[PDB]
């Protein structure tokens, strides 16, 4: 009803009534899965620009395919192999899973107040990336599909000292 | 164990990942022996190969069927052409002395690995104390090395390149 | 949380800061300073030994910012001070002709960089030794070079006051060099050129606009 991450722009956002009574562990469930899907989006809007200019040379497959010549975007997961794409969700599962590769020391020791806000303002870049996302993804593929619609070129319509 | 042998200025004490933590003392032997025998055998093996990639060949080193010793390479790759049979009886000498003298057979257990077979001393009480601590540490710290060069003279022999002094 | 430092006067700094290292203006928006930062998977730790995670960062900073400020005069001074005399009966082709700092990496013998990663090395190790027996009373940096008590084959003898002036001139200078560095390596890799022959052609001016010359005859 009343916890972090509620900011002026607005101020409750329940138009359909999702919550309504439910209880404590399906909030912070469902908190924790909002949490989860905002740093996936702003990972991947962070991952989604970087290639364009700058590129590992490493031999995904040692002798050929590397990443230097696979297309970005979309189009990436059919140049990428499957061996590849079930290594690193395992590798990324070993990460969730345990407490491999994870340090506690990033928890900070920080007070109430700036605790409290700092989440807030994660919260809220991250509820921007998800429809950053969203909007990076139907723009590639409805220019894969056909060429030439929606006519403003390059991927990454903005930015366009890039190219 | 934090003022044993092996923990010296590069770096003091180095336990890492920490295996030791709670142990009683048989660990401690055995991880030392096993640390002494792959020393003894990576010096051996790294001395073989610099002498025979230096390019000084046995002339008895000839074979079965003449296979003049000219004719025998370096490395994994150019140790497929000796005889079958001759490794298959120096893999029994060996797999022997691992059944052999090399043992405390004697019954004298001055430190691990000081087999000594009673009988082919050539001076031990001649050195004073700090001297067989200082001629152990040299052994080990002399074996550390060995081990994991040679694993690059290994890798490095498979993975293809042109490494320094050494030509390849 | 301390409000209004040097540096930041609308923000907050957090106050693990306070005074004691020198340069401390207060700047420390994010953290960094309130976390163990030398003590949770130390392979040389040492409880009752090690010193506070601000100094350990002090440390490394140290160390980026010497690493800096080598390679601001390293790729300064061969563009306009012309190549080591070297490659004489070496037999390197012209292999210290090259002046684009990016291009002369592919073109030195293996021999110096590994004698410069060893030496390295070697004074790595020795930092590391006096770290681990200085204990929790570090005069921080150490390596032992020119002030009294360790090597010092010059004889510099200062005062307190001048050792505290000499460390917040190194400390500003090690900051000022990390930029320096960063700034010239990516213009470089920018550019493709060295500065020298970046910053030369803007001074006189391009051939096609400057006039064609003087002409009017004399005596007429
Ligand atoms: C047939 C001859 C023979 C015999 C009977 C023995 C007998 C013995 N050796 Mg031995 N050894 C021999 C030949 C022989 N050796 C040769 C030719 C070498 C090379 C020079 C060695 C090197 C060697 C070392 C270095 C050690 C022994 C040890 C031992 C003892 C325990 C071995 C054990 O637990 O089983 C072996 C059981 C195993 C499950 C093997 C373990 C294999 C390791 C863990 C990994 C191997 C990785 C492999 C090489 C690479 C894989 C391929 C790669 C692509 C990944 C035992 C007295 C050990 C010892 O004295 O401690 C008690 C010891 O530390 N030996
Ligand atoms: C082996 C890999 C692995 C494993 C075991 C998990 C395990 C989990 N993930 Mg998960 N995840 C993974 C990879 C993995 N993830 C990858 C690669 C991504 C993409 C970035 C995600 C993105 C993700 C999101 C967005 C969410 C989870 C959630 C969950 C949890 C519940 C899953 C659920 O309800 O059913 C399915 C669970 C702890 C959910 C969670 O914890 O919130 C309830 C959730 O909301 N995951
Ligand atoms: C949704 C996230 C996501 C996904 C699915 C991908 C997927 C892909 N990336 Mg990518 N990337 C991402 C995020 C992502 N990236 C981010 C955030 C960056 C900026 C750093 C990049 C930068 C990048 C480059 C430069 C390249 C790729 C490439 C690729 C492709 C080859 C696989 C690979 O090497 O991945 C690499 C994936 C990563 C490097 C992301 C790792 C991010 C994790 C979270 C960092 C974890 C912390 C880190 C270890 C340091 C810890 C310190 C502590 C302070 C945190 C593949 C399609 C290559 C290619 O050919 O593309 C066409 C390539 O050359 N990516
Ligand atoms: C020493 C460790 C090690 C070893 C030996 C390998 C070996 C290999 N990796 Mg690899 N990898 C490792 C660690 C390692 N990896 C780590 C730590 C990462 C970071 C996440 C990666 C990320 C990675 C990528 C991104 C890719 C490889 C690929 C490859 C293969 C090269 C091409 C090939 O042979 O195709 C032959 C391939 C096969 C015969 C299929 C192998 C299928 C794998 C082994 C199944 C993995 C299952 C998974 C681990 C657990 C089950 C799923 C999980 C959700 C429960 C080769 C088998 C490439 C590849 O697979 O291309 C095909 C590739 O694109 N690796
Ligand atoms: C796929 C690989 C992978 C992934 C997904 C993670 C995931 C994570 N690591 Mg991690 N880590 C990894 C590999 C990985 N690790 C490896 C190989 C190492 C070295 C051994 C580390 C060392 C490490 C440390 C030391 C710490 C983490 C932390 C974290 C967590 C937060 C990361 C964050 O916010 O910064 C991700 C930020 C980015 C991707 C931005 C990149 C910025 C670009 C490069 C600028 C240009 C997260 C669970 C931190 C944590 O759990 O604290 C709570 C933490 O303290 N990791
Ligand atoms: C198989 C070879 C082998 C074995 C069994 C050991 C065993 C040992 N080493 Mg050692 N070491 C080795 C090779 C080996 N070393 C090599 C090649 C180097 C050079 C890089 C070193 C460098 C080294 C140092 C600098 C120190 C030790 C120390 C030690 C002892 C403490 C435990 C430890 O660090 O284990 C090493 C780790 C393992 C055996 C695990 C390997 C598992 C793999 C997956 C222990 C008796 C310490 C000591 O003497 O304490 C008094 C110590 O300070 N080692
Ligand atoms: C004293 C007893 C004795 C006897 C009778 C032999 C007899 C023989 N050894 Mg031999 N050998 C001995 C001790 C002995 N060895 C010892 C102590 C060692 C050291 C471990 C070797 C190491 C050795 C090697 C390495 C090879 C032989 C080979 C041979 C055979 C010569 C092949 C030939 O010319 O065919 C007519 C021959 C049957 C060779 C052989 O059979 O392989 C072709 C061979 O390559 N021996
Ligand atoms: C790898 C093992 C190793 C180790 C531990 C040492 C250790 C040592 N060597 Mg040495 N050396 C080695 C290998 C090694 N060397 C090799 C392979 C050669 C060539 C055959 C030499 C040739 C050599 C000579 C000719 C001399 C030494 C000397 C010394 C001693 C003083 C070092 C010094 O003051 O330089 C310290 C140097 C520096 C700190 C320079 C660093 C400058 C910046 C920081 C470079 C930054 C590098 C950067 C981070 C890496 C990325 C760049 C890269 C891509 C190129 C020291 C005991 C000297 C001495 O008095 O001993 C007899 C000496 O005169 N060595
Ligand atoms: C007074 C100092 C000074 C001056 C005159 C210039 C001058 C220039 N810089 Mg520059 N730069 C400086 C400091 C300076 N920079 C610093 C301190 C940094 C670090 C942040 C940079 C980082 C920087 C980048 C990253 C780039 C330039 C570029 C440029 C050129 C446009 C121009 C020659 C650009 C360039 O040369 O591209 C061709 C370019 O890409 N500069
Ligand atoms: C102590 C230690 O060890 O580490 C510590 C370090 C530290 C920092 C303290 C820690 C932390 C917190 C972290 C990880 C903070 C990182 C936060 C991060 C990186 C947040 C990204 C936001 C990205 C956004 C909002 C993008 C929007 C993108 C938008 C709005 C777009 O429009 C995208 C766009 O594409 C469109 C759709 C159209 C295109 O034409 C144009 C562009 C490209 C513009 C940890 C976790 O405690 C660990």
């Amino acid at each position: 009803e009343n916890e972090i991450g509620v900011l002026p722009p607005t101020g409750f956002f329940d138009p359909a009534g999702l919550s309504d009574g439910i209880s404590q562990e399906k909030f912070d469930s469902y908190r924790l899965a909002e949490l989860k899907h905002g740093r996936a989006a702003m990972l991947a809007v962070l991952g989604y620009v970087a290639p364009e200019t700058y590129r590992f040379g490493y031999d995904l497959i040692p002798g050929e395919l590397s990443t230097n010549d696979i297309p970005n975007g979309v189009a990436a997961i059919k140049a990428i192999p499957f061996g590849g794409w079930a290594q690193m969700i395992a590798f990324v599962g070993c990460v969730e899973t345990y407490g491999w590769f994870t340090s506690p020391t990033g928890v900070l020791d920080l007070p109430d107040d700036i605790l409290a806000k700092r989440q807030t303002a994660e919260l809220q870049h991250g509820r921007l990336a998800m429809l950053a996302f969203l909007e990076l993804i139907r723009h590639d593929s409805q220019n894969l599909a056909q060429p030439g619609f929606d006519g403003l070129d390059n991927l990454i319509t903005g930015l366009p000292f890039l190219y | 164990f934090e003022n044993e042998l092996g923990a010296q200025p590069p770096l003091g004490f180095f336990d890492p990942l920490g295996m030791l933590d709670e142990a009683g003392q048989a660990r401690f032997d055995r991880l030392r022996y096993v640390e002494l025998k792959h020393g003894r055998i990576c010096q051996l093996a790294f001395l073989g190969n610099i002498i025979t990639r230096a390019g000084i060949h046995l002339p008895g080193a000839i074979s079965l069927d003449g296979t003049k010793f000219s004719d025998i390479g370096n490395g994994w790759a150019g140790s497929f052409e000796v005889p079958k049979d001759g490794a298959l009886q120096i893999l029994f000498f060996v797999g022997f002395l691992e059944l052999f003298v090399m043992k405390d057979v004697t019954g004298e257990g001055e430190f691990v690995g000081d087999f000594r077979n009673g009988a082919l001393d050539f001076g031990w009480d001649s050195f004073s104390e700090e001297t067989k601590l200082q001629k152990r540490a040299i052994e080990l710290n002399n074996g550390r090395a060995a081990m994991m060069g040679i694993l690059g003279l290994m890798v490095h022999e498979q993975l293809g390149g042109e490494l320094p002094i050494v030509g390849q | 949380w301390n409000e209004a430092p040097r540096a930041l006067p609308f923000g907050s700094a957090p106050p693990t800061l306070d005074g004691s290292l020198v340069g401390d203006v207060g700047f420390d928006p994010i953290g960094f300073s309130t976390a163990p930062f030398a003590s949770f998977n130390n392979p040389i730790y040492q409880e009752g030994n090690f010193m506070t995670d601000v100094q350990w960062l002090r440390e490394a900073e140290l160390t980026h910012g010497r690493i800096a400020q080598l390679a601001v005069v390293g790729f300064i001074w061969p563009a306009l001070f012309g190549t080591f005399p070297g490659n004489e009966n070496f037999g390197g082709a012209d292999a210290y002709s090259y002046v684009n700092p990016l291009e002369a990496i592919n073109h030195i013998p293996s021999l110096a960089i590994y004698q410069i990663v060893g030496g390295m090395a070697w004074v790595e190790y020795q930092r590391v030794q006096r770290i681990k027996e200085q204990g929790k009373d570090r005069i921080s940096g150490d390596i032992g070079l020119a002030y009294p008590g360790g090597w010092n084959p010059f004889n510099i003898n200062y005062s307190p006051e001048e050792y505290a002036e000499k460390q917040l001139q190194e400390i500003k200078h090690c900051r000022l060099a990390m930029l320096g560095a960063f700034g010239l390596f990516f213009q470089a890799l920018n550019s493709g050129e060295d500065i020298v022959s970046q910053l030369s052609p803007a001074f006189a001016a391009p051939e096609y606009a400057a006039k064609a010359g003087y002409f009017l005859p004399q005596g007429i």
